[PDB]
């Protein structure tokens, strides 16, 4: 159905503390939310509190994955936010606290493991950014590699290394490496910017056997984004490499907000959603626009200063409740 | 401000020396002589295409670019020839094959690095860059292939400066080339995606409009070219002139783009009359209007009236009342309501420069953004298909290191952009 | 007491050159005389460079003139944010270096051109900056809007409801002159198609020259520049009164000239006369400063004042008893020695808040949500520093500027 938009706080931060300032967005049940001036009362699907936990975010986001996992849907997760907001909070975790990307991959390697005979899976692993709209592996350190389509249609990068999971453990040794590997430059908003989206993708062809040969495989690729938060000319404060970057990250965060407000309508007339703009929105129409589900986590945050950008976050919540996927079956022979 | 051209190509380079015919002329530099100019204001602008050295001697900003010796070898030979310092001549006296391949892969991406090297001596010259212009023929290995390249490495390395480009897209009647929807589908697929303002020009719409619009019955090469770098200082060097309402390459772009394939537009000159009988002065202004938004007229091959527009851009250039200019602009958007599409409150950019075409009284320079080029991309990227199905003459490209699904990509791209294009005429 | 002025964007600088003019003309101070008391902004160096080639060059310190020899860009977001941003500081010093020369200042009258990259985007910084270094003072600015169809630039709106929203919290009054319902009155009031934009700018450049010029002048009921907005904003919205000039009558054609108060007066309030097109096709006046200039007796004015009082298809709103703000000064006006305009020895530069201009914002927002509603030429401005933030946030904005203007009117 519609992609499940839920709603992430981080508890108050030295900023937040420093305003005193009432938080932008409070929630007076986990679900339904309040925003700030004037009398706005938002619902979800689901919402978390400042209260509310990583690990709450944890059980909420995975079983949506299980779910699509088990039916072979592809899952694509979008943590969306400005920085600052508790998108790597939430996506990598803390650094105490599992992240949603160990969990789901826990998750993930427990679908297989709950079933091996049945479902023999192959996992490969493959971690990319998207730096300036160029895509690069992050396990493969290279240039940044040919973007293809396949021969039907659907965009794929070549040369995307793939590993299999020796371990669960394994895959996030490997996974920091790709943490690392994404560039990252601090800024006076994060003690560590992303400045790249990251897409922890996986190619899950899982042969359920039956008879003596086969039964059918469910194919998904899962995604975990981490998008870049976005930031401002203002905000951005540096010119040259870093208003470029900042820049970059905002013209493929406005080509992805037009590609929402097409599939909401335009799309359920045509084709019009324009996922041509951006390097991801080229490789998310395979994964996302080829089936189903995608939730979003909308990271916000009760700083004053994060007020646009946690207001726009909850303003990107609608468009995406706005967008309704049908469920698409996923079957390889 | 400032801009670097480059010749591309034979073709991109034939007109070249037609371009620089004109422009020169639009400046008063003679061959390797200085400021004639018959004003004093065809001077405080220049800079946009010259460089200071003796005192005498404003040398084009330009780089020429192809495989084929001969060539360059009759644009350095001949007439304004002797004026492009010889460090410019970035040759390749490799075989010059006809193969996009040929030039993009193999053969021009040797002598990539030896352009680009100028083109970084032309850009870090001086004052602040603009953009480049870019000349050239889809149709051709130094021109679709190379020159091609050329631009995917001008994007990367200032993503800032604009980037104009002059492409004669594959004529539809006949094709002066066989393999010719190979090297276009090939180029305009990078088109799309590095340069973003293009300005289509069609060999065959030249000699219509060039045989029909002007009684000339022997309308040679150098006439089109002539006619196509009519436009194309109508455009740049004109609006770095005064004005009372002047623009600039951004405002052309950022009024012309509204969606960031780049868009291709279609080029118009005002004052298209035959010399001696039609002088008919009936370019009160009506009348220039009456031209540029008529059918014919539209260096394109495709036709308006098949087709909204998007944006438009009339960049006149000719003392005239920014009452009689915004006002005509006005009856043409509502007379044709129907083709102009209606999401853009006002399609059209009115542009008013002063000073006019050398011996003219009043010319304007149009611009179109029409969604009627569609028809023209469906016409290559059918060529392409009726004959990628049988990989017709494709050996020629996978023998120097192609690849069966790099074709695939440009028409699917180049082929999605006509998709695109429709959304909007719709 | 003085009023310093920014002449912003192109345009700006071309109505500064001729309000400019009309000044010098007026006081006897040939092309080098004193010294100016303004600035000129553009990011498009060949247009300032204009007043530094052309007329009045020397009148000018190349100091007072600021140029961005980059780019110009017809988008706010650019001249606001990224470039226009780089020159503001050079600018604000010199409207700071300007400022501290004088003695006792009372504002800056401002020009800039509504939808334009330099005279939108920077102005909306400029004026920014000013409301918070100068809180304590006038900012009147002086606007060029969108003509309500003959529009230029294709974004245009874009433009235009990003200057309002910015400016909108920073200004004390915004004067305003549409380009197109200019051209009506040199078709109409002064017989031409042939109007180069040389001449709306002597027209401006005339209606300017009564606010400031002869109005910081002494004379029988002189008005400074804080009276404006006390007299002509009844709330705090940076209120946007219209201009309008009496005796615009053609120096060639007719000569009526002789057109004793009683006439030029009512030659106001007709439609047809204005600067505006936004003809009182129901917005009730709710305060006018009539500015008269030359032979005038207080009677002849409290009398032809009264005469219009009582005419009530002039409906003034409710809540205002009396909003008729008389200013007189002494000087004739002073027509260029051979343009076009007719030369009186008397004339009526009435400017007001009318309830009229809930339309001309309504016709210029709905503009704005056609384009947005697609996009349209978007990607320009958020690859600038702005966001899907400033856009529908400025929207928003000038919503409850269409409620404003219908909330304080069309109601008792
Ligand atoms: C006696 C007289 O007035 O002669 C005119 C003339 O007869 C006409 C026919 C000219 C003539 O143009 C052509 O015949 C023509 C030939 C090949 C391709 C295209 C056009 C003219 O040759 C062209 C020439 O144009 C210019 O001088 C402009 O500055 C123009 N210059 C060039 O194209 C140029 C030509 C040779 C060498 C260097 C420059 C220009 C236009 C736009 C931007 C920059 C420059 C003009 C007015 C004339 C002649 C000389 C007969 C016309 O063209 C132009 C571009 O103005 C054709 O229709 C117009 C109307 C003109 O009245
Ligand atoms: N009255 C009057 N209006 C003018 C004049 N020049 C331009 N305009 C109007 O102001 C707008 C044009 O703004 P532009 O000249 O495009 O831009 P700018 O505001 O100078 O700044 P940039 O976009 O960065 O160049 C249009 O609506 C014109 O009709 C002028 O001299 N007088
Ligand atoms: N819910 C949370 N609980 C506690 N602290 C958090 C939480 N979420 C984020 N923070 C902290 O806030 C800071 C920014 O979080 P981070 O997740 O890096 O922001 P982001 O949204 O991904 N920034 P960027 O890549 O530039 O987008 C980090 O120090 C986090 O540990
Ligand atoms: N207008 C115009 N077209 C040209 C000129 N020369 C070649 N062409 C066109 O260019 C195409 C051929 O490409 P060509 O320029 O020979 O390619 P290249 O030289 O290998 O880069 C054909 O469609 C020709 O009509 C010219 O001087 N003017
Ligand atoms: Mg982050
Ligand atoms: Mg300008
Ligand atoms: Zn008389």
């Amino acid at each position: 159905h519609h992609m499940k938009v839920v709603v992430r706080v981080r508890p108050e931060n030295t900023k937040e503390k420093a305003a005193g300032f009432h938080k932008v967005v409070h929630v007076v049940d986990k679900h339904i939310l309040v925003f700030d001036p004037k009398d706005l009362k938002f619902v979800f699907d689901a919402v978390f509190d400042e209260t509310s936990t990583q690990s709450e975010v944890f059980e909420h986001t995975t079983k949506p994955i299980l779910r699509s996992f088990l039916n072979g849907y592809n899952c694509t997760v979008l943590a969306y936010g400005a920085t600052g907001a508790g998108k790597t909070h939430t996506m990598l975790g803390s650094a105490d606290e599992p992240g949603v990307m160990y969990l789901t991959m826990l998750h993930l390697y427990k679908c297989m493991d709950e079933i091996k005979e049945e479902k023999i899976c192959s996992t490969a692993v493959s971690y990319l950014e998207v730096y300036n709209e160029q895509i690069r592996d992050l396990l493969v350190n290279s240039g940044p590699l040919a973007v293809r389509e396949d021969t039907q249609k659907g965009v794929v990068v070549h040369g995307l290394t793939l590993h299999q999971p020796k371990s669960s453990e394994e895959i996030l040794h490997l996974l920091d490496n790709g943490n690392k590997n994404r560039t990252q430059h601090p800024t006076d908003m994060n003690a560590t910017s992303s400045r790249s989206h990251a897409v922890f993708q996986i190619y899950l062809r899982q042969q359920d056997k039956t008879a003596s040969i086969n039964q059918n495989v469910r194919i998904a690729k899962m995604s975990l984004i981490d998008l870049a938060g976005s930031e401002r000319a203002s905000t951005s404060g540096a010119k040259g490499t870093r208003f470029v970057e900042g820049t970059n990250i905002n013209r493929s965060l406005l080509a992805l907000g037009n590609v929402i407000n097409a599939l909401a309508d335009s799309k359920r007339k045509n084709q019009h959603i324009p996922y041509r703009n951006s390097k991801l929105t080229r490789l998310l129409k395979d994964s996302l626009g080829g089936n189903c589900q995608t939730i979003m986590i909308a990271a916000v945050s009760p700083s004053s200063v994060f007020y646009d950008d946690t207001y726009n976050t909850l303003k990107y919540a609608n468009r995406a409740k706005d967008i309704k996927s049908s469920l698409k079956s996923n079957v390889l022979n | 401000r400032e801009i670097v051209h480059i010749q591309a190509g034979q073709c991109g380079n034939q007109i070249g020396a037609k371009f620089w015919e004109v422009i020169s002329d639009e400046h008063g530099i003679d061959p390797t002589g200085s400021y004639h100019g018959d004003s004093d204001l065809q001077l405080e602008r220049i800079n946009v295409y010259y460089n200071e050295a003796a005192g005498n001697k404003y040398v084009p900003r330009a780089i020429l670019v192809d495989l084929e010796p001969g060539t360059m070898d009759s644009v350095r030979s001949g007439p304004f020839g002797q004026i492009f310092r010889p460090d410019n001549f970035v040759f390749g006296q490799s075989g010059a094959g006809n193969n996009w391949a040929k030039g993009h892969y193999t053969e021009g991406a040797e002598l990539v690095d030896s352009v680009l090297d100028v083109v970084r001596k032309e850009s870090e010259s001086c004052d602040c860059l603009q953009g480049f212009q870019l000349t050239h023929s889809l149709g051709g290995g130094t021109g679709s292939g190379m020159g091609t390249l050329l631009i995917s490495k001008i994007r990367e390395e200032y993503p800032d400066r604009i980037m104009n480009t002059f492409s004669v897209v594959p004529s539809p009647k006949v094709s002066d080339t066989v393999v010719e929807p190979y090297n276009a589908t090939l180029s305009v697929h990078q088109l799309v995606e590095n340069t973003d303002e293009t300005y289509c020009i069609d060999n065959e719409a030249l000699y219509d409009i060039c045989f029909r619009t002007l009684k000339l019955t022997t309308p040679t090469y150098g006439d089109l070219n002539h006619l196509v770098s009519a436009t194309m200082s109508g455009v740049t060097t004109c609006l770095r002139f005064p004005g009372q309402l002047n623009a600039d390459l951004r405002k052309l772009a950022v009024n012309m783009v509204p969606f960031p394939r780049l868009h291709f537009f279609m080029p118009g000159f005002a004052p298209l009359t035959s010399r001696g009988s039609q002088q008919y002065r009936a370019l009160t202004v009506p009348e220039l209007t009456q031209q540029m938004f008529d059918a014919k007229n539209m260096m394109a091959a495709c036709d308006p009236r098949h087709g909204r527009y998007l944006t438009v851009a009339a960049v006149f250039r000719g003392r005239m009342s920014m009452k009689e200019v915004d006002e005509q602009m006005l009856n043409v958007q509502n007379k044709n309501s129907s083709y102009f599409v209606e999401w853009i409150p006002n399609n059209v950019k009115t542009a008013v420069c002063d000073i006019p075409p050398r011996g003219l009284k009043m010319s304007a320079t149009f611009i179109g953004n029409s969604t009627a080029i569609q028809e023209l991309f469906k016409r290559i990227s059918e060529q392409f298909t009726a004959m990628f199905r049988r990989k017709a003459f494709l050996h020629w490209y996978t023998g120097e290191g192609m690849d069966e699904m790099e074709f695939t990509e440009a028409e699917s791209n180049m082929n999605d952009l006509v998709s695109e294009y429709q959304q909007y005429q719709d | 007491r003085e009023c310093i002025s920014i002449h912003v964007g192109q345009a700006g600088v071309q109505i500064g050159n001729a309000c400019w003019e009309l000044y010098c003309l007026e006081h006897g101070i040939q092309p080098d005389g004193h010294v100016p008391r303004a600035v000129f902004v553009d990011l498009e160096p060949t247009v300032i460079d204009e007043v530094r080639t052309g007329t009045y060059r020397q009148l000018f310190h190349p100091e007072q003139l600021i140029t961005g020899k980059e780019d110009a860009a017809n988008n706010y977001a650019r001249g606001h944010y990224t470039i226009g941003k780089e020159i503001i500081d050079l600018v604000l010093d010199r409207i700071r270096k300007l400022a501290d020369q004088c003695t006792g200042l009372q504002g800056f009258s401002v020009f800039h051109s509504f939808g334009g990259g330099t005279g939108s985007g920077f102005t909306s910084l400029l004026m920014e900056r000013l409301s918070v270094d100068y809180g304590k003072k006038s900012k009147l600015e002086f606007s060029i809007y969108p003509a309500p169809q003959v529009s230029t630039a294709v974004v245009e709106p874009y433009n235009s409801i990003l200057t309002t929203h910015t400016t909108l919290e920073h200004s004390d009054c915004a004067f305003m002159v549409d380009n197109e319902a200019i051209y009506d009155i040199c078709r109409r009031n002064l017989d031409i198609e042939r109007p180069t934009y040389t001449n709306l700018n002597r027209l401006i450049g005339q209606i300017v020259s009564s606010i400031t010029a002869s109005l910081r002048f002494d004379g029988a009921l002189n008005v400074d520049l804080t009276e404006f907005q006390t007299n002509l904003v009844p709330y705090p919205r940076g209120h946007f009164p219209l201009a309008t000039y009496a005796p615009v009558i053609s120096a060639e054609k007719a000569y009526h000239e002789q057109l004793s108060v009683a006439e030029i007066t009512n030659a106001c309030f007709e439609p047809a006369n204005q600067m505006v097109k936004c003809d009182p096709r129901h917005g009730k006046y709710m305060a006018c400063c009539l500015l008269y200039r030359g032979d005038v007796v207080p009677k002849d004015v409290n009398a032809a004042i009264a005469t219009i009082k009582t005419k009530r298809t002039i409906q003034f709103v409710d809540w205002c008893p009396t909003g008729f703000k008389v200013g007189i000064n002494y000087e004739p006006p002073t027509v260029v020695p051979g343009g076009d305009l007719a030369k009186v020895q008397r004339a009526v530069c009435m400017l007001s808040n009318t309830t009229a201009i809930a339309e001309a914002w309504a016709r210029l927002d709905h503009k704005f949500d056609l384009m947005y509603a697609k996009r349209a030429f978007v990607h320009w401005y958020v690859g600038e520093g702005m966001e899907e933030g400033e856009f529908s946030e400025a929207r928003e904005d000038m919503a409850a500027l269409e409620k404003d203007y219908e909330e304080v009117g069309v109601d008792s």
